[PDB]
């Protein structure tokens, strides 16, 4: 059978490169024209670009937002496909996908998250959410990067429960709100891996 | 020039796309092909013997379930007792049983009455089945000769003879033929000649359903062209009924209390089912009628259920989803179900869990519930097939059968939910947009759970045109007695004047091609249906209408005896001559072969119009000098065509002057030779 | 010029029920190698995607039979027989006539069809804490509504708020928003939906 | 609850007492242990197997004929697994005779 | 599209091509695929077991 | 289904024409590109031409052999493929074929006889051929065109029979022997339909 | 160039052996898409050919898969599992790199394999009769000869024609017809085969 499996997903600030490699197996991979496609969160994908194939030759087209910037290579003895990241930007901040062809992305790959923020790895400022006489939250503001699982009474409350999904705000911090929405007090506690912050709330009206 | 290898490119699309969609309907004609039905066939509890009779049982609501046979020597006094333990006795005082199974005919087939005495009548109620299902499609049963078509038939073991260690007094050696369920299917497939599997399946009170389901695999994947797919449960001796008040399941009135509070058991009943089974396209391009469509079916096991007999839930939700899967069809998809209702207390509550787990879950309409059994009873391994008999004839109608005795939905079922509705009133069923989709499912007592998917047949038939003409096509009728032939007559008038209104060109092209030819044969040609009728009436008496009795015996290990002393009447005529291939091909024959010495062609003293020669006619012993030229060419042409046009002879020798006659047609001649 | 393909957006599907996508074009994608031009995508919430039909018409391998399509040289449909738990995601109605092969379309965010619901508007003043933390996050919260067609006003005006939608649950079928409106210190001293679950406008205010 | 068929060849033989006259302690078990249709159902139940149990008969080619149906299903695809095979065991003197 | 004129349309060819293979490998493994013998049970005259 | 049935068969001498017409029905005309294939009797089939589709348009090739001669035209509404005969010469006495695509011929018709021939219908000249002291037969000379079907002992006499394929001779005559393998004064007939030349021949050595 | 396609030509088969077929090609028919340009293609005797193989590998539908094959970049081989009596005929390895595809290649007229059998040649003086006609033709006749690796010389060449039919059922022979069309005044002036059958000329006159 056939995997695209992909590897290089990391965490960089706008300027530098990043790698990103597309491991084929099970097929001859000089007869596929791999291309690369950008997923930005929550929202549709876009065609970063192609190369195409040895015997065919050819030349690379890239989109035209990043002329200049990202370049495509392939290689048969090893069977490793690169797309290549320079000087990277905000908007780069999304998972990519390995296509299989230049026309008909035929298969697809997992996807590796590619994230260019300009914040790194800090502790969250968990604020909590007043009735207002009904459903009870608590945010969770300014966390880097997106590890963090929110559950109500420390995993013991299932039904109505929220994690609401990160949330770009300009500053490269993320927030999250979880909620619950019952009438009555409430424990919700949010585990930021990386950091190691752990967070428990009271929360009253 | 191919635009730098454009139109190579392309063109390669035009071939391998092509490609994918033939190979990809082959997937979907080999694992979902939806197979018709292309006649019906049925022997249940009551009076029921054919499916017109049936639907007059089911639309009406009467219930079979009357009482106990007599005509099989049941003692019926220690079949009973006041206490419920007593061995020898059975619970149920009553249940829709047969009243013509301890009837069978040997002179019919090839059976001896010495055999067919032995014969279980669940076999000798397949024999009469196989044929009658035959008939009924327009398919002449004799024309299945050395033909691939499978044969399912679902039994019950039980009990009919004597002991086989003791044997008998009249029947020895065919005990075994007869106390068998393997030959359930070898005789059908024997005396009709059927070349197909032949699988005599046994899955108690599934085995009709699992027969169809290996039929629909057996069509799918091409082994048989045609399928014979049904069940039974003969009731021979009293012992079953005895040992099901053993464990105390049989309901004391013998009826089948479907999804009913009043359920004290789940009853007992006998009858017969009979189904031709093959693909729609194998039907459409032969022009088989297509009563209903059978699209897809699945066959499971309870598993480790509460035992043996105590039915499973989750397996049966699984078998009645993966035939929906199976069939490329859903829940929503399902108008009505014909769920087993075998009526006791306890099966009826968990499979209707079933059916609300697989259909009332996402339901838009309420899902119309039936039970054949509460109109017939159980009938065991012809459960499964007597409920697709229900559903297709609904199909034929229009019209939702009633479930009998349940007034009063059981109250160990949650019907809050309101996705399934009881069909305890006629529910109208007619054609619309959605193509009309029925199930039945059947779970055995062997823990075997089965369902099947009836969709309504395509409504491609309608279109057809409408004519008239002068031909007075005659309305030949065969059978294989006198009174067989009186009878033919007589149920054709009664059925002719029952449904008024056909056609007569209609009557015989059914007459002709779709009855075989049996060895007493009457024929008219009508003019009119009272003329026709009163012909009928007049053979069903058995007057001289017409003065022609074509009679013969077997067609199997044919000896060609050759008598002569005067026959072949010259009475030929043009088109006559070139109806049959092998007759006219022969008669030519015996034309080219005389090249040198004679000259003389009996084609035109053949093929001239004998109206004219009624007049001067006389008998062929007196002719000889002139008859017999001529019977040696048509005894040739007959022989040569009697030799494979059903009959399957074993050879041939020479009573009187048949002898160098049937020398000629063993070869070694030349054209001087054989003009010689 | 570009040829501009706009399917249908928002068809919501409930399970045992056929449904149909169309599609359009600009100009015409029927070459004259008589085969269309279009590929037809299905966008997974959570993993990597995968092919539902080329040509137009071609299905690929792997998928059921289920994903049926068809077209004329311009109208295109993905008639889709039924639909099931699974399949819920996003249509891309991708044409793959001129490359570079940048846009995919807006995609159709499919999900399960069930009747329109309240939109619960749940307003929510930020806690007194982070008031004196250096921030404002009064958030209007909303939950159980269906479908997706409001956004979240904000009187006494909007531009400050974010929008951070989920996915679809199984039991309950239905969505939540969450309207986080990002403020300072001095301006503390309203919300509002547009869903079609209600007519008139409902204020509630911190 | 795992998908598997139990395909069993079958001739139908006569045991014990007949059907009308159970004995004292084996009254209600005279057919759910005989009939050929329970066979299999004893090997899907027993083992909690969940699949096309069918009982075949076609006297002595009942064996290969439940070898060939299971491997149809199998090919098709109902059942993982497949579970043919077939037994003649004639307790009474009475096929010889 | 971009130099000959087949780079779009030879993909084509091999989605084509690679369905029409998986699908008479489906025609072979569902009407001739072989079925394997993976254990053998027999209790037969002569005190085989 | 599918077929490219063909019509216009016929008899003609060099230097006119003649009609092919290849019915198209069960499949869209202007999406296959016609083309023609010719078959020289007894030996291997050698190409004619072909025309491109509307959609495409293009051009129409054709062999070397036929330029200047024979032209190809299609059309959707009546949906018949025309082959063109002009200026006909001795090698076009030939089956020809209609065959489904320019480069893939994906389909086949049955073949009609265009046959090119300097002779016209006349009798046959039957030969016998006596043996040496072995086989016995019987030369048919002189025969046009070749629909002779010969039987020996007036169609008895099976075993060992052959009827030679027809000779091409330069005078396009057709020359054919039957002959029977057989120690021993046998019977053989020609019967030749458009000349009603009913010949029966004794032979001896 | 022209690209040089020849089949390995004369390939017996007869039913129920696996055969294999092999084919030639000047320069690579692999192009840059990955994929092969040759197509396989069986001459029925008496009717219309069909399609067996195209991609090189490809099968065609309708035809049973038993028509496998496969290749290299230039070496081929339709690799045939198995023959019976209806695969007899004449395969065509036909190139599609370079159109005008022209002649079908001189094809592999194929037939049922047996052992080497006897020619019997059969001089046969021409009819007196024949020569008052105003012609004469004297034939060596050649019945129940296999393979057909033989011609007919004529001693005492020029004026024989060749004039062989197909394989019949029961026997799987072949005869030949050598033809000499001849005149009135050369009468008064031999025929051979070089038939596998035997090794030394056989030499028979008039």
């Amino acid at each position: 059978e056939v995997q695209l499996v992909q590897s290089g997903g990391g965490l960089v600030q706008p300027g530098r490169s990043l790698r990103l490699s597309c491991t084929a197996s099970g097929f001859t991979f000089g007869d596929y024209a791999m291309s690369w496609v950008r997923q930005a969160p929550g929202k549709g994908l876009e065609w970063v670009g192609f190369i195409r194939s040895k015997a065919y030759g050819g030349t690379t087209e890239y989109a035209a937002s990043v002329k200049g910037r990202f370049t495509i290579s392939r290689d048969d003895s090893k069977s490793i496909a690169y797309l290549q990241m320079n000087s990277l930007k905000t908007e780069d901040t999304a998972v990519y996908y390995c296509t299989r062809g230049g026309t008909l992305f035929d298969y697809w790959g997992q996807g590796t998250l590619v994230t260019v923020s300009s914040a790194s790895t800090k502790g969250p400022s968990v604020f909590p959410l007043a009735p207002s006489s009904a459903a009870l939250g608590c945010l969770v503001k300014d966390y880097f990067p997106e590890p963090v699982t929110v559950s109500w009474n420390s995993g013991a409350l299932t039904s109505g429960v929220h994690t609401f999904p990160a949330v770009l705000q300009s500053s490269g911090l993320y927030s999250l709100s979880s909620v619950v929405t019952v009438p009555s007090t409430y424990i919700c506690n949010v585990n930021h891996k990386p950091s190691n912050t752990k967070v428990d709330k009271k929360v009253e009206p | 020039m191919a635009s730098t290898d454009s139109e190579k490119v392309a063109e390669y699309l035009r071939r391998a796309t092509l490609d994918l969609r033939a190979a990809r309907q082959r997937i979907r004609e080999l694992e979902g092909e939806p197979v018709a039905v292309v006649a019906m066939a049925c022997r249940l509890p009551g009076g029921v013997s054919t499916p017109e009779e049936f639907w007059e049982l089911l639309s009406e609501g009467r219930d079979a379930v009357a009482g106990l046979p007599t005509d099989r020597g049941w003692d019926l006094d220690s079949l009973f007792h006041p206490d419920p333990t007593r061995s020898g006795t059975a619970h149920q005082r009553g249940g829709g049983f047969l009243t013509e199974a301890t009837a069978f005919d040997p002179a019919f087939f090839g059976m001896s009455p010495r055999e067919a005495l032995a014969v279980d009548p669940q076999q000798r109620l397949m024999l009469e089945l196989s044929w009658e299902v035959l008939e009924r499609a327009g398919i002449p049963p004799t024309s299945l000769q050395a033909s691939p078509t499978g044969v399912f038939v679902g039994l019950i073991p039980q009990e009919y003879g004597p002991r086989l260690a003791e044997g008998g007094e009249g029947v020895e050696g065919y005990l075994m033929t007869g106390t068998t369920t393997s030959v359930a299917s070898g005789r059908i497939a024997y005396t009709l000649g059927l070349e197909g599997p032949a699988i005599s399946v046994d899955t108690a009170c599934s085995s009709s359903l699992v027969a169809v389901h290996l039929a629909c695999q057996s069509l799918r994947r091409g082994e048989s062209s045609l399928a014979m797919a049904g069940g039974v449960t003969v009731m021979p001796t009293p012992g079953m009924l005895v040992d099901f008040s053993r464990m105390n399941s049989l309901a004391p009135d013998g009826r089948c209390k479907a999804f009913s509070a009043g359920a004290n058991g789940f009853g007992m009943a006998e009858g017969a089912g009979m189904l031709l089974l093959e693909r729609l396209s194998d039907a459409r391009r032969n022009g088989h009628p297509v009563l209903a469509v059978l699209r897809g079916t699945a066959v499971n096991s309870d598993g480790a259920s509460n035992g043996l007999s105590a039915p499973n839930g989750r397996a049966q939700v699984r078998v009645i989803q993966q035939a929906l899967a199976e069939s490329g069809l859903g829940p929503a998809d399902i108008d009505a179900v014909e769920a087993h209702g075998t009526g006791t207390r306890l099966g009826d509550p968990i499979e209707a869990r079933a059916l609300f787990e697989a259909y009332g879950r996402d339901r838009e309409q309420p899902l119309h519930l039936g039970s054949v059994k509460s109109n017939l009873g159980h009938t065991q391994a012809a459960a499964g097939v007597a409920g697709v008999i229900k559903m297709v004839l609904a199909m034929r109608a229009g019209t939702l059968p009633r479930t009998l005795h349940a007034s009063e939905r059981s109250k160990e079922i949650d019907w809050s939910s309101g996705a399934i509705s009881l069909l305890d009133e006629p529910e109208p069923w007619p054609a619309g947009a959605r193509p009309r989709r029925a199930g039945v499912s059947s779970f055995g007592i062997s823990g075997t759970n089965a369902h099947a998917i009836i969709e309504e047949a395509p409504q491609v038939v309608e279109g057809e045109r409408v004519e008239a003409g002068d031909v007075v096509a005659p309305w030949v009728l065969s059978a294989s007695s006198a009174e067989g032939l009186r009878a033919q007559a007589a149920r054709l008038a009664a059925h002719l004047r029952e449904h008024p209104g056909q056609d007569p060109r209609d009557i015989a092209y059914s007459l002709a091609t779709g009855r075989a030819a049996l060895p007493h044969r009457a024929a008219f040609a009508p003019v009119d249906e009272s003329a026709a009728l009163r012909v009928l009436d007049g053979l069903a008496t058995g007057n001289a209408d017409g003065a022609a009795v074509g009679t013969s015996r077997a067609q199997q290990r044919a000896v060609f005896v050759f008598p002569g002393q005067g026959w072949q009447w010259a009475g030929m005529a043009v088109d006559l001559l070139d109806t049959s291939p092998v007759f006219a091909a022969a008669l030519r024959e015996c034309a080219d072969a005389l090249e040198p010495h004679l000259d003389f062609e009996v084609i035109p003293f053949l093929r001239a119009e004998a109206a004219r020669r009624e007049q001067d006619a006389a008998l062929s012993t007196e002719r000889v000098d002139v008859v017999q030229p001529v019977m040696f060419a048509v005894m040739v042409s007959l022989a040569s065509m009697w030799r494979a046009h059903g009959v399957e002879p074993a050879a041939v020798i020479g009573h009187s002057q048949g002898e160098i006659a049937a020398a000629c047609v063993a070869g070694a001649l030349s054209l001087d030779d054989a003009a010689r | 010029d570009v040829v501009m393909t706009q399917s249908p957006l928002s068809l919501p599907v409930t399970p045992g029920e056929p449904a149909s996508i169309s599609c359009r074009s600009s100009q015409s994608l029927l070459h004259s190698n008589g085969y269309n031009y279009l590929d037809w995508y299905l966008q997974k919430p959570g993993q990597s995607p995968q092919l539902l039909i080329y040509l137009g018409s071609n299905r690929a391998s792997g998928v059921p039979d289920r994903f049926s399509g068809s077209g004329s040289g311009t109208d295109f449909t993905l008639k889709i027989s039924r639909v099931e738990a699974e399949d819920v995601g996003v249509y891309y109605c991708m044409q793959s006539l001129q490359t570079p092969r940048l846009t995919f379309g807006p995609g159709t965010k499919v999900d399960i069809k069930r009747t329109v619901a309240a939109p619960s508007v749940f307003i929510f003043p930020p806690s007194d804490e982070q008031l004196k933390s250096g921030t404002a996050s009064v958030v209007c919260l909303l939950n159980n509504f269906y479908p997706r067609g409001a956004k979240v006003q904000w009187k006494v005006q909007s531009g400050n708020s974010q929008e951070s939608v989920t996915e679809q649950d199984s039991k309950d079928s239905t969505y939540s928003l969450s309207s986080t409106l990002t403020l300072s210190k001095a301006d503390y001293e309203a919300c509002e939906v547009t869903h079609q679950g209600l007519s008139s406008p409902v204020t509630k205010s911190f």
